[PDB]
């Protein structure tokens, strides 16, 4: 049960720090 | 109605080595080469569209000519999901003729 | 002798080839097997590109014509060699200097060069 | 510093999800793969992304541009990698003898 | 340059292909090789090319499992040549 | 096709020095490289060894092409056993 909930916490912080605004380019 | 304009070509040389010049003998050939290749991509991608009984040139048959002949994969376009790869449709006639090469060899 | 090696000697006899090595018939059957299994290679790529089930005759007809430019490219045609020549054949012949010793192109087109080598230390 | 520790955190913790690549490979095979295949195939593709981005930042440092990566540095990244044989294409029958 | 500093690691090496064999195939290619270290470099680069085709064919044979004597059959050499630019296609069963 | 690697690949480019906020058309390019890389290492893997997808032939292509893909697949296969030995 410890392995199941802590696996998604390595990826949840990978959606709060990196990629805040979405850019584009000509 | 020209597609390359000798300033886009000059920056293509400046991005490689910025202390390098081309001659007008080389520039007039680098332009020829470009236009000549545009023609051979399109003349052999229209027939792939003609074999799809369609009248629109999609990006899926400019892909198949550059990959098979020119060894070019242009990344940023994306395709549909490739179907499950059929490996060997070896027929029964080959399964019985090749089972005669071994029958004479060891027996 | 299979029926296609008995027919390969007929093709060379129909040409001006009366005396050949016996290894030639084994070579002209490997070329004829590599060719049809390269056309039918491309004729299976084109059948799946038009998304059909079998390999029809219009797929093999395209696979023949779409590899007559890279696998068997031709010497240049007669209508192109005439136009290249008849603009080259219109500039006059230049005159010759009287005493120029060895007559040669400029130094970037000849093979005269100092031609170095490594010090065998 | 304080950015190098955040960058080293993303260099290690980031991965492609195993629940999607096992869906992606099995759409190519037809039947089934194993867990030790998906573990390796998710790991080689992280090296391959690190083969491109570490080399697309060499294209950007060679030219006169900044860290934001335009697609100009990314098509040039695949061009330089393919000329060194790093990007495999199994649809171009190559010939060395001519 | 790496080509010079590699050549100091070649004074202790002796390739399998002799210098008269390599020095003849450069004569058909267009030059008489004067320096005998250039003959020791084109022969080593061509010995390495055979030593990878005959080694990929071994790992092709050791990936079908028979473990006593490995025969260099065409079934192991023909996929091992296609990774380089050699595409053989041999026929069978001539009708 | 949708993008199945849009949020994951932005963490990875930051991991190799790009930015915290990469362009959308740059993740458009990298997402198509990976789908072709997994395709052009599975289409060639179902002819070698056998017509299946056992991982003893995924380790063949990584040698003689780039040693970083081989030195990073021997670490993921070793550490699978040291993470089942701990349980």
């Amino acid at each position: 049960v410890n392995l199941s909930e802590e696996s998604a916490r390595i990826l949840a912080t990978n959606s709060e720090l990196v990629g805040t605004l979405t850019r584009s380019c000509k | 109605n020209q597609v390359l304009t000798k300033k886009k070509l000059q920056d293509l040389v400046r991005e490689v080595d910025p202390n390098e010049q081309l001659d007008e003998d080389v520039e007039e050939m680098l332009l020829q080469i470009a236009d000549d290749f545009i023609e051979s991509v399109v003349t052999a991608a229209c027939q792939l569209a003609r074999h799809r009984k369609s009248s629109t040139l999609e990006v899926k048959d400019v892909q198949l000519h550059l990959e098979r002949q020119w060894n070019m994969w242009i990344p940023g376009f994306g395709s549909e999901e490739i179907r499950p790869y059929k490996k060997a449709c070896t027929t029964e006639a080959h399964k019985q003729r090749m089972a005669l090469i071994r029958k004479t060899t060891k027996k | 002798m299979p029926k296609d090696a008995q027919m390969m000697a007929q093709i060379l006899k129909d040409m001006g080839i009366t005396e050949y090595e016996p290894r030639v018939i084994n070579q002209m059957l490997e070329f004829a097997f590599r060719y049809v299994t390269t056309i039918l290679d491309d004729a299976k790529i084109y059948s799946s590109h038009a998304k059909k089930a079998t390999v029809d005759a219009d797929d093999v007809r395209l696979a023949i014509q779409c590899r007559a430019d890279q696998s068997f490219t031709s010497p240049p045609p007669r209508d192109f060699l005439l136009d290249i020549a008849r603009q080259r054949n219109q500039t006059p012949l230049p005159l010759i200097k009287p005493y120029s010793g060895p007559r040669l192109p400029p130094d970037r087109y000849c093979l005269t060069a100092p031609n170095y080598r490594l010090k065998s230390l | 510093s304080e950015e190098q520790l955040n960058r080293y955190e993303m260099y290690r913790r980031s991965a492609f999800p195993k629940a999607a690549i096992k869906r992606l490979i099995q759409s190519i095979t037809g039947t089934s793969v194993s867990q030790n295949v998906v573990i390796a195939m998710s790991g080689i593709s992280k090296v391959f992304v690190g083969e491109v981005v570490e080399e697309a930042l060499d294209v950007c440092e060679k030219w006169g541009e900044m860290p934001p990566l335009q697609p100009k540095h990314m098509r040039e990244a695949v061009r330089r990698l393919k000329s060194k044989g790093q990007i495999p294409n199994s649809k171009h029958k190559k010939i060395i003898f001519f | 340059t790496p080509l010079v500093d590699f050549l100091m690691q070649l004074e202790d090496y002796t390739p399998t292909i002799p210098d008269a064999v390599t020095g003849y195939y450069l004569n058909r290619a267009g030059f008489e090789a004067s320096d005998p270290r250039i003959i020791r470099l084109i022969s080593l680069a061509a010995q390495k090319f055979i030593s990878d085709i005959a080694n990929d064919a071994l790992q092709h044979c050791k990936m079908k499992g028979k473990d006593r004597k490995y025969t260099l059959t065409m079934e192991d050499l023909t996929p091992a040549l296609s990774e380089y630019g050699i595409n053989v296609k041999k026929p069978h069963y001539f009708t | 096709r949708k993008r199945l690697f849009s949020k994951e690949l932005r963490c990875m480019m930051y991991g190799f020095g790009d930015d915290q906020n990469p362009y959308t058309e740059s993740v458009d390019i990298l997402e198509d490289l990976v789908i072709e890389f997994i395709t052009e290492m599975t289409h060639k893997a179902m002819s070698i060894g056998r017509q299946g997808r056992v991982q003893v032939e995924d380790i063949v292509f990584l040698i003689r092409k780039d040693p970083r893909k081989f030195a990073r697949v021997k670490d993921l296969l070793t550490m699978n056993e040291e993470l089942k030995r701990a349980r």
